[PDB]
RNA sequence: AUAAACGCUGAAAGCAUCUAAGCGUGAAGCCCCCCUCAAGAUGAGAUUUCCCAUUUCUUCGGAAAGUAAGAUCCCUGAAAG
RNA sequence: UGGCACCUCGAUGUCGGCUCGUCGCAUCCUGGGGCUGUAGUCGGUCCCAAGGGUUGGGCUGUUCGCCCAUUAAAGCGGCACG
């Protein structure tokens, strides 16, 4: 019957700017997984993308509650005999803070061929400035 | 904690948010500190809060006063830490300003004054630390004393002036 | 630190002046010359690109006429680059002469092995044969590919394959003579490479 | 048409829960198909009923 | 020092403190020296 | 930077305590240093240099057809296979 | 060492040796440390630690075992008793 349903490049797709100093990790990557997708919007649709861009700055403030500075860990496997490697999650954050954000979010969305579109809509930064100005993006206050 | 000091004279007390310093004769000091204790200013004496009263504030009400208690007096008087050589062959001499130590090793090993932190050796067989940071002068001298601490049998090493040195009876 | 290229002549031997005989590798190092400075701001690292050997103008094509033009020089055969060197020396278009070193220094050796065709297990990794006689059927095979339970095979499971052909450095390898006439030097042992390969000389990183 | 009533509905300060339960108790019987319909083209008249569905919850 | 899950005083000197969240006995005699 | 371990300052608990806030030593082990591969790292990176803006058709995406810098087919070969 | 009889009897090859290994730590050597009936040399016990290393012969089909001679040491187990 009548129901309806979005077309690729109908919907348009803004740019956010989000503040990421104090915030939980799992608490911030839940909403902008959400961003990502288009749960917010009356035209979501399950099989088109139209989400929007977000821009994630002070990835190095990010906060780890407990001991999970330490206790916490990130596994690797390279696929050869014996080529288990881990990473703490506190010396993650202080070396690499951008890949600390990617990997939790990348969990957060689905696990098929759009799931991987949405994560090319993510850029992450551990200063406190970006590179895409030209873009005009807003600042967005999570909820 | 609860307590007061009492700044002395020439020594001048400058807060910002959670970060204080101490100027005296001797030198200067610089610390951070928690916001949750609110410290207490006054003419002289000088204090902090407990704006919660829980487990998690008596702990660090007790501390800051007695740190600050340390810093002030610390530019004022100073910390003094003495050392003392037991065994034959023991003995120090001073090369200017590096210390040397014959402890009966095969070589000598050499000592370095940190920054603000003033050796000085009276008697070949005694060592005496100076400085104006607790924490630095008492570890300065854990680590001189490390070289070689008091073994059981016949006392030989460096130690303290306290040390109820445990003794055995070999044979 | 310091660094040439140079072509594999031969082995020989010399007698020191204890009365010893050792064995040298001869190298030839003429025409080296500095054609490039990569900075931190143009390029984020520091290095210096030489040019070993000249060639005819109908080899060399457009757009390498134009790179060496810029340090005006005759288009070159092989180009290299140093890394960990200092760059207030190396002026763009000087020569860089055997002299640079000296009696009794300590060099790092890189080059390509020879090449060795399809070759087996037993002289590619050095692994061990079955029984020659006694009834025996195994003489040079792999041998087992790993337990029943995985249901597939590991990886850095050893195999056949082409032998030859890889970058190889030696370390530690000492010099014996210099020469500014003859663009001759001489380094006791061995480096990698069949004759009138590239060798690329190089101050010792320990 | 559940997913898209919540993203509208958000937007008014409500909730899904929040709203459906609005609008039971003031008597309004409009389905699921037919209240997401109006969140997409219509979305002016979405929200005079989002409004009744408030004053429902206060009184 | 002896590590075993039945640390106890031995003696009247024996005290029983708690480092790095666990039980661990010191005393003067060092044949005393206990942990969790 | 750490494990076990040894300590400094220090309160809860005016004393004491290596711990709760904070610091210092400390393993053939961890990450580096060393050697090799590595931008299909579809996140496909950077630098130096070379060629330049032609002609038929278009109603529109654009289509084809001689070239420039450059490469290959073909032939003599080995330090390669 | 046993108990059961759940897959396989329109076939799941069964001991020992050879070639090739990889993993666990309840550690044989090497590294750091606490206690000692730790004077010194030589040791004993426990904590952290899996990076590397861990012999050649005589007798027996032998696994194992006994013996000769060495070594810093001649580890214990899993992988269809690989
Ligand atoms: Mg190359
Ligand atoms: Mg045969
Ligand atoms: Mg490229
Ligand atoms: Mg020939
Ligand atoms: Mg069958
Ligand atoms: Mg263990
Ligand atoms: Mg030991
Ligand atoms: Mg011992
Ligand atoms: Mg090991
Ligand atoms: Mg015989
Ligand atoms: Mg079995
Ligand atoms: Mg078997
Ligand atoms: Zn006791």
């Amino acid at each position: 019957r009548t129901t309806y349903m979005a077309k690729p490049g109908e919907v348009e797709r803004k740019w956010y700017v989000i503040d990421a100093t104090g915030v939980s990790l799992g608490r911030l990557s839940s909403e902008v997984a959400s961003i990502l997708r288009g749960k917010n919007k009356p035209q979501f649709t399950p099989h088109i993308d139209t989400g929007d861009f977000v821009i994630i700055i002070n990835a190095g403030k990010i906060g780890l509650t407990g001991k999970k500075a330490t206790d916490k860990i990130y596994y690797r496997h390279s696929q050869y005999p014996g080529g288990l490697k881990s990473r703490t999650a506190g010396e993650m954050r202080t070396n690499n803070p951008e890949k600390l954000l990617e990997l939790s979010i990348k969990g957060m969305l689905p696990k098929n061929s759009l799931g991987r579109q949405l994560f090319k809509k993510l850029h992450v930064y551990g200063g406190s400035e970006h590179e895409h100005a030209a873009q005009k993006p807003e600042v967005y206050e999570l909820r | 904690g609860k307590k007061t000091i009492v700044i002395p004279a020439g020594v001048t007390v400058t807060l910002n948010g959670s970060t204080a310093t101490v100027k005296g004769p001797k030198g200067e000091l610089v610390k951070e500190f928690n916001p949750e204790i609110t410290i207490n200013i006054e003419g002289n004496e000088i204090n902090v809060s407990r704006p919660t009263d829980n487990k998690n504030h008596r702990a660090l009400h007790g501390t800051t006063r007695a740190i600050l208690n340390n810093m002030v007096v610390g530019v004022s008087e100073g910390y003094e830490k003495k050392l003392e050589l037991i065994g034959v062959g023991y003995r120090a001499q001073k090369q200017g300003d590096k210390l040397v130590l014959n402890v009966g090793y095969s070589h000598p090993v050499e000592f370095v004054a940190p920054k603000g932190v003033e050796i000085e050796v009276p008697a070949n067989t005694q060592v005496i630390v100076k400085g104006y940071n607790k924490e630095h002068v008492g570890e300065l001298a854990a680590n001189i004393r490390a070289v070689r601490p008091p073994e059981p049998y016949k006392g030989k090493g460096i130690r303290y002036e306290g040390e109820h040195v445990r003794r055995k009876e070999g044979k | 630190t310091k660094g040439i290229l140079g072509r594999k002549v031969g082995m020989t031997q010399v007698f020191t002046e204890n009365g010893e005989l050792i064995p040298v590798t001869v190298i030839e190092a003429a025409q080296n010359v500095v054609l490039q400075k990569k900075t931190v701001e143009t390029d984020g690292y520091e290095a210096v690109q030489i040019g070993f050997e000249d060639k005819r103008a109908k080899l060399s094509n457009k757009p390498e006429q134009g790179h060496v033009a810029k340090a005006d020089t005759t288009p070159k055969r092989f180009i290299r680059e140093f890394r960990d060197v200092n760059l207030d020396e190396y002026e763009i278009g000087a020569e860089v002469k055997v002299d640079v070193f000296a009696e009794g220094d300590i060099i790092d050796a890189t080059g390509v092995s020879k090449g060795k065709g399809f070759q087996g297990v037993i002289k590619r990794h050095g692994q061990s044969r079955g029984p020659m006689a006694h009834g025996s059927r195994y003489h040079r095979r792999p041998g087992s590919m790993g337990p029943v339970a995985p249901n597939r095979v590991f990886k850095n499971k050893l195999l056949p394959g082409r032998m030859g052909g890889e970058q190889i450095t030696i370390q530690n390898l000492e010099i014996v003579k210099v020469d500014v006439e003859k663009n001759v030097l001489l380094v006791k042992g061995n480096v990698p490479g069949a004759k009138k390969a590239l060798v690329q000389i190089k101050t010792a990183t320990k | 048409w559940i997913a898209r009533i919540n993203a509208a509905a958000r937007m008014q300060d409500l909730s899904y829960s929040k709203l459906m339960h609005g609008l039971k108790l003031a008597g309004i019987d409009i389905n699921r198909k037919m209240l997401a319909d109006l969140a997409v083209n219509d979305i002016a008249s979405f929200n005079t009923l989002a409004d009744s569905a408030k004053k429902a919850l206060a009184k | 020092m002896k590590v075993r899950p039945s640390v106890k005083p031995m003696c009247e000197k024996c005290k029983v403190i708690r480092r790095k969240g666990k039980v661990m006995v010191i005393c003067e005699n060092p044949k005393h020296k206990q942990k969790q």
